[PDB]
RNA sequence: UUAGGGUUCGAUUCCGGAGAGGGAGCCUGAGAAAUAGCUACCACUUCUACGGAGGGCAGCAGGCGCGCAAAUUGCCCAAUGUCAAAAAAAAAAGAUGAGGCAGCGAAAAGAAAUAGAGCCGACAGUGCUUUUGCAUUGUCGUUUUCAAUGGGGGAUAUUUAAACCCAUCCAAAAUCGAGUAACAAUUGGAGGACAAGUCUGGUGCCAGCACCCGCGGUAAUUCCAGCUCCAAAAGCGUAUAUUAAUGC
RNA sequence: GAUCUGGUUGAUUCUGCCAGUAGUCAUAUGCUUGUUUCAAGGACUUAGCCAUGCAUGCCUCAGAAUCACUGCAUUGCAGGAA
């Protein structure tokens, strides 16, 4: 059992420095995988600036002033992935934790209606006792009684005001999706088709907007609406396309002239 | 004598966290002709004019870093609001420089050859 | 343990330093620049090689290769800077004729004295090191420091100086 | 370390594995065959009014031994993390040799002081020249002279958990200080390889030098001294290993 | 920097090693140092033996207080040992 993690070992998707301490958190487990997740701490104090030390950010946190999921936490180390909506009531703000374009964690802020919607991709089915339909999601929530066209792989919107399942999405046919790791993360694009091979990794090739195809693994889609102009959720500061090099430093120039 | 020195102060970037009820301002200094490092009284006191504070005890400040050559120095500081949140949201160091800080703590070494000691008594 | 802090060599000694064509050559800067001692025209060569291997390295590439794209316009507009190629050059070839003096040249010791605020180079150094200049309203005591093409143009002298 | 191909190293900060004097066995726990948990044996080892009872630093310091060879029985939980019933504070600030800080530290690495300028005299080179003379550049020198600054001293202070280091300053009314700038640079070389002596004294196949080639038998460019000059420079020699040199 | 310099001979051209040569967060060692910035540091020779001290404990508003414990209170409250 690990309780302890050097600040190297730990992702840099958190941005921390080589200098400056020697450890870094490691959350408690809950609905995020080790390398997706970012723990609150470095949320509040490396980001947001309510805190300037480790012991500020218990002492918000612990007291009670911050919510994720529209629940109270007194937890002091949690994981935060994506999709998840944080909202600190005493600020008043709501941030929508996503994948932005260029592999960083984005902060996307959002109207409070917005912050009551959530969508979660579903995992498995699988019939429980009582004959109980239960899907099961890569956050790991239960929801029961999913509608009966439900599949691996969809995403079911889930509203967070009072827990329940609206409508769902498939991943069927092109429809808009993002990616999520493999280093594609926060691109959007149509599917352009779903490539099988069975006993091994489903590739698929998305086409994003103004051309430019790729491949990514099945696993890593996750879908976002029925289309472009039906997205239920905010994108984050870039649309969801990447630039060639040359033009990254082109702009980083034009701006610094100011 | 040929001038009168002056100490200017200055800040940058400000927030205003109602999480802790106080104010987070990265400080400029200048002082123009001013002769060796500026004591933190005077900070104290430009600010107070500045945010409109009525104290230079809700003002604290800690840490100034000084630029190569000439009169220049930076800093960061927080004001808070009454001055009961003062007291208890910040360190023990940052109040004491005030003179509102807690005694110190008997020795550690002490501490530890008592703690052990403690383990072996029944009452 | 648990330093992550880097270090290198900045400067190395030519093979074979005995060779009377190497001495003369040494000298003739040292003296010249007023240059403190032989690891300072080591220093320059050992960046000025650096540069020259990648400029090399792009120039053997094909067209519209993205190695020669983005890495070429960069070594191309450092140059621009310090003033060590001008605006006319563009072909990194023009970065292979750079040289160990136009570098010297450009160093803070020399651009004081040849801007007219030192009557040798010696004297200029002097000058750096005493605390009584300036780049453009920041004091310098360093003289190694490379000046910018727009800033050898501001120099004047500290505020802190009784010369000014 | 290498142009390339390669060559060689990895005890050691991060990740993975294994171990806690040598072996084996076991309990508890979600997880252990745990060792600052237990049981036994063996090699050691500490107390005892000798009836008995203990110890395991390859945890931090420190001691002994070892070898060519390696730091303080220092300060702190402020920072960075972890453990917990736990936010801080309220009379009222949990623990941590994990970790941070300082001491010691020419392994290694970055920056940089030991001077700079005007007059006079001497020397060399170039141009013009009536050969008298003039101009320019560089060097050296006197009881020559002029400014400026750090090393260092101190603080209205500041840094830091506290205190230092760095930095900023010598009044803002009020605060130090170079002229042989004694605040004085050394370590190896000058026959060849290899940058630098047609030197002077002493020694005379002795003493010694010499990686190698070779020097020394009274005529030493190499030894032992002095002066002179050279290379690198706050670093420079020497030993061993390894890589380049090697298409050996 | 894609570098061949001395040494076999009366003199010469080869083969061929030896010696010279530049690096090393690579260690030791001699001599010498006025400051700053950044650091490795009992791995190598025995995972050899160890004096002494210290190195994981922990409770709020919320599991148990009649300390014959302390204050405020006067058959009521707050701290609070182990």
């Amino acid at each position: 059992t690990k309780k302890h993690l050097k600040r190297l070992y730990a992702p840099k998707d958190w941005m921390l420095s080589k200098l400056t301490g020697v450890f870094a958190p490691r959350p408690r487990a809950g609905p995020h995988k080790l390398r997706e997740c970012m723990t609150l701490m470095i949320i509040i104090r490396n980001r947001l600036k309510y805190a300037l030390n480790a012991a500020e950010a218990q002492m918000i946190l612990r007291q009670g002033l911050v919510c994720v999921d529209g629940k109270p936490r007194k937890d002091t180390k949690y994981p935060v992935g994506f999709m998840d909506v944080v909202e600190i009531p005493r600020t008043g703000d709501r941030f929508r934790i996503l994948y932005d374009v260029k592999g960083r964690f984005a902060l996307v802020k959002v109207g409070e209606a917005e912050g009551n919607i959530k969508l979660l991709k579903v995992e498995n089915v699988y019939t429980s006792t009582g004959r109980i339909p239960v899907a099961m999601t890569h956050d790991g929530h239960r929801i029961r009684y999913p509608d009966p066209r439900t599949h691996r792989g969809d995403t079911l919107v889930y509203n967070l005001k009072e827990k329940k399942v609206v409508d769902l999405i498939k991943s069927s046919n092109g429809k808009v999706v993002m990616v999520t790791g493999g280093a594609n993360r926060g691109r959007i694009g149509e599917i352009m088709s779903i490539e099988r091979h069975p006993g091994a990794f489903d590739i698929a090739r998305l086409k994003d907007a103004a051309g430019h195809e790729f491949a990514t693994r099945a696993s890593n889609i996750f879908v976002i609406g029925k289309d472009m102009q039906s997205v239920p959720v905010t994108l984050p500061k870039q649309q969801g396309l990447r630039i060639n090099v040359i033009q990254e430093r082109e702009e980083k120039l034009i701006a610094a002239e100011a | 004598q040929k001038k009168k020195a002056e100490v200017t102060v200055r800040t940058s970037q400000f927030k205003v966290n109602k999480l802790l009820n106080r104010k987070q301002f990265i400080v400029e200094v200048n002082h123009p002709g001013w002769c060796g490092t500026v004591p933190a009284k005077l900070i104290r006191s430009r600010l107070a004019s500045l945010y409109k504070v009525a104290d230079e005890n809700q003002i604290s400040v800690f840490g100034f870093k000084t630029k190569f050559g000439g009169g220049k120095t930076t800093g960061f500081g927080l004001i808070y609001d009454d001055l009961a949140a003062l007291k208890r949201i910040e360190p023990n160091y940052r109040k004491a420089r005030l003179g509102m800080g807690k005694k110190k703590q008997p020795a550690r070494k002490s501490v530890k050859e008592r703690r052990n000691r403690n383990k072996k008594i029944r009452g | 343990m648990r330093n992550y802090n880097n270090f290198n060599r900045v400067w190395k000694a030519p093979r074979r330093p005995f060779e009377k064509e190497r001495l003369d050559r040494e000298m003739k800067l040292c003296g010249q620049y007023g240059l403190r001692c032989k690891r300072e025209i080591w220093r320059v060569n050992m960046t000025l090689s650096k540069m020259r291997r990648t400029a090399r390295l792009l120039l053997t590439l094909p067209e519209n290769h993205p190695r020669r794209q983005l890495e070429g316009s960069a070594i191309m507009r450092r140059c621009h800077d310090y003033g060590f190629l001008e605006e006319e050059k563009d072909k990194l070839d023009y970065v292979l004729s750079l040289t160990v003096p136009d570098i010297l040249e450009r160093r803070l010791q020399t651009v004081v004295f040849k801007h007219g605020l030192a009557k040798s180079v010696h004297h200029a150094r002097v000058l750096i090191l005493q605390r009584h200049i300036a780049v453009a309203k920041q004091i310098v005591t360093i003289p190694s420091f490379i000046v910018r093409v727009s800033s050898e143009h501001h120099i004047a002298f500290a505020d802190a100086s009784p010369f000014g």
